[PDB]
């Protein structure tokens, strides 16, 4: 029943006071975009960063299997868009946060979907 | 220099008419630095300029189009080259990287290794490469047209690029190879491209436009490297970060380019001329299927 837990591993780090994952890949864009969460090319808007999606994955960046069946990657070969005041750690955002299944945007960060 | 709002700076005609010899390239504003926008790398700036740059030229950009993407990994194992090129090309085009460290990738495929593994049934539209050897950097010794993997390049092109496909490969003042330069005569269009962000480096990306498959010019590629060095020599270009503070038109246009299967024989001047204008992709248009070659040992 033993499996390797790296998201809670890095939260854990995180919480320590850990330096988070650094040279995820930040994009030139307009910063004129739609604001969604992962999109297939950047997407920021005024207050976002986007950055290659691998960059900001952690199973991608610590060379570990991907938590599903299958194995498969949601942000690979995408941009994600990170609050910019949240930049300094893309991939303990991703992790953390969750992507509204109707509007796009992350859930608490331009989700609109629930006043 | 009204060249600072450019993306950069493209060897002039006059200089590759020249007939000069070698000498050491000496440049002006060598050590100074573009200020970066907060929080960009070198290399997404470089390959935003190279592709801001790409977008005067006629490339061909064919429904389906396949990017191949050599020496795409950084030390810290991910690739902002291709990232950019992701971001440029449009979506849906299939775009392979490689490169001999292992690195994660935005790439559709990725194949770790010595480029000269890497072998593909299908035909290429782009070719990009930043591969540099740091080893080639000896200024105690004459520089000679390097091998390595410039081997590799020159064979990859001439066997598996298409007809009007295009190339952007890496050079600096000692990693450079006179077959690839003489190559840049077979395309119908050919220079040498120097990036505002890194002007303070003797790279370049010698970008071969429009393939064509036959020599259109005859280029001595010894002569034409020293062409290229004394242009630099004498061209101080100002390093400027300005263009990438707008991406408004920065992805690459779709043209829907026209793919054609040809044999040899049928490759007429009339359609020599729709390649050479950007208009036409002779190759197959079967499934893409890469693999890297594995030695076995103990
Ligand atoms: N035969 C081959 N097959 C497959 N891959 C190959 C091959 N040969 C090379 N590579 C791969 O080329 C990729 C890019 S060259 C890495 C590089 C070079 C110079 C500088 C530099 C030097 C001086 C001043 C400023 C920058 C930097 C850097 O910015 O630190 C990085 C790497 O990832 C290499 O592994
Ligand atoms: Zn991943
Ligand atoms: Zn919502």
């Amino acid at each position: 029943a033993f499996a390797v837990d790296a998201a809670k591993a890095y939260k854990d780090y995180l919480a320590s006071g850990g330096q988070p994952i650094t040279n995820c890949v930040k994009m030139l864009c307009t910063h004129t975009g739609t604001g969604q969460a992962i999109t297939v090319t950047p997407e920021a808007n005024m207050d976002q960063e986007s950055f290659g999606g691998a960059s900001c994955c952690l199973y991608c960046r610590c060379h570990i299997d991907h938590p599903n069946p299958k194995g498969f990657c949601d942000l690979k070969g995408k941009y994600v868009q990170i609050p910019t005041t949240c930049a300094n750690d893309p991939v303990g955002f991703t992790l953390k946060n969750t992507v509204c299944t109707v509007c796009g945007m992350w859930k608490g960060y331009g989700c609109s979907c629930d006043q | 220099s009204s060249q600072a709002w450019q993306p950069g700076v493209a060897m002039p005609n006059l200089y590759k008419m020249q007939r000069m010899l070698l000498e050491k390239c000496d440049l002006q504003n060598y050590g100074d630095s573009a200020t970066l926008p907060k929080g960009i790398m070198m290399n997404v700036a470089k390959y935003t300029q190279l592709c801001q740059y790409l977008n005067t030229l006629t490339l061909a950009v064919p429904y389906n189009m396949r990017v191949i993407h050599f020496g795409a990994g950084s030390d810290k194992g991910v690739a902002p080259g291709t990232a950019v090129l992701r971001q440029w090309l449009p979506t849906g085009t299939l775009l392979v990287d490689s490169d001999l460290n292992d690195f994660v990738s935005d790439a559709d495929s990725t194949l770790i290794g010595d480029c000269a593994t890497v072998h593909t049934a299908n035909k290429w539209d782009l070719i990009i490469s930043d591969m540099y050897d740091p080893k080639t950097k000896n200024v105690t010794k004459e520089n000679d047209s390097k091998e390595g993997f410039f081997t590799y390049i020159c064979g990859f092109i001439q066997q598996k690029l298409a007809l009007g496909g295009s190339v952007a490969i890496k050079i600096t003042e000692h990693s450079w190879n006179a077959d690839l330069y003489k190559l840049m005569g077979h395309f119908a269009w050919w220079t040498a491209f120097v990036t505002n962000v890194n002007a303070s480096s003797s790279e370049a990306f010698l970008i071969g436009c429009n393939y064509l498959g036959k020599p259109r010019e005859q280029i001595d590629g010894y002569v034409m490297h020293a062409n290229y060095i004394f242009w630099r020599n004498t061209n101080p270009i100002q390093l400027s970060s300005y263009s990438l503070f707008d991406m408004s038109k920065f992805p690459l246009k779709l043209r829907g380019t026209a793919v054609m299967s040809l044999k040899e024989g049928q490759i007429n001047d009339m359609i020599l001329s729709l390649l050479s204008k950007g208009r036409l992709i002779i190759r197959e248009n079967n499934r893409v299927v890469i693999s890297s070659d594995v030695l076995v040992n103990n």
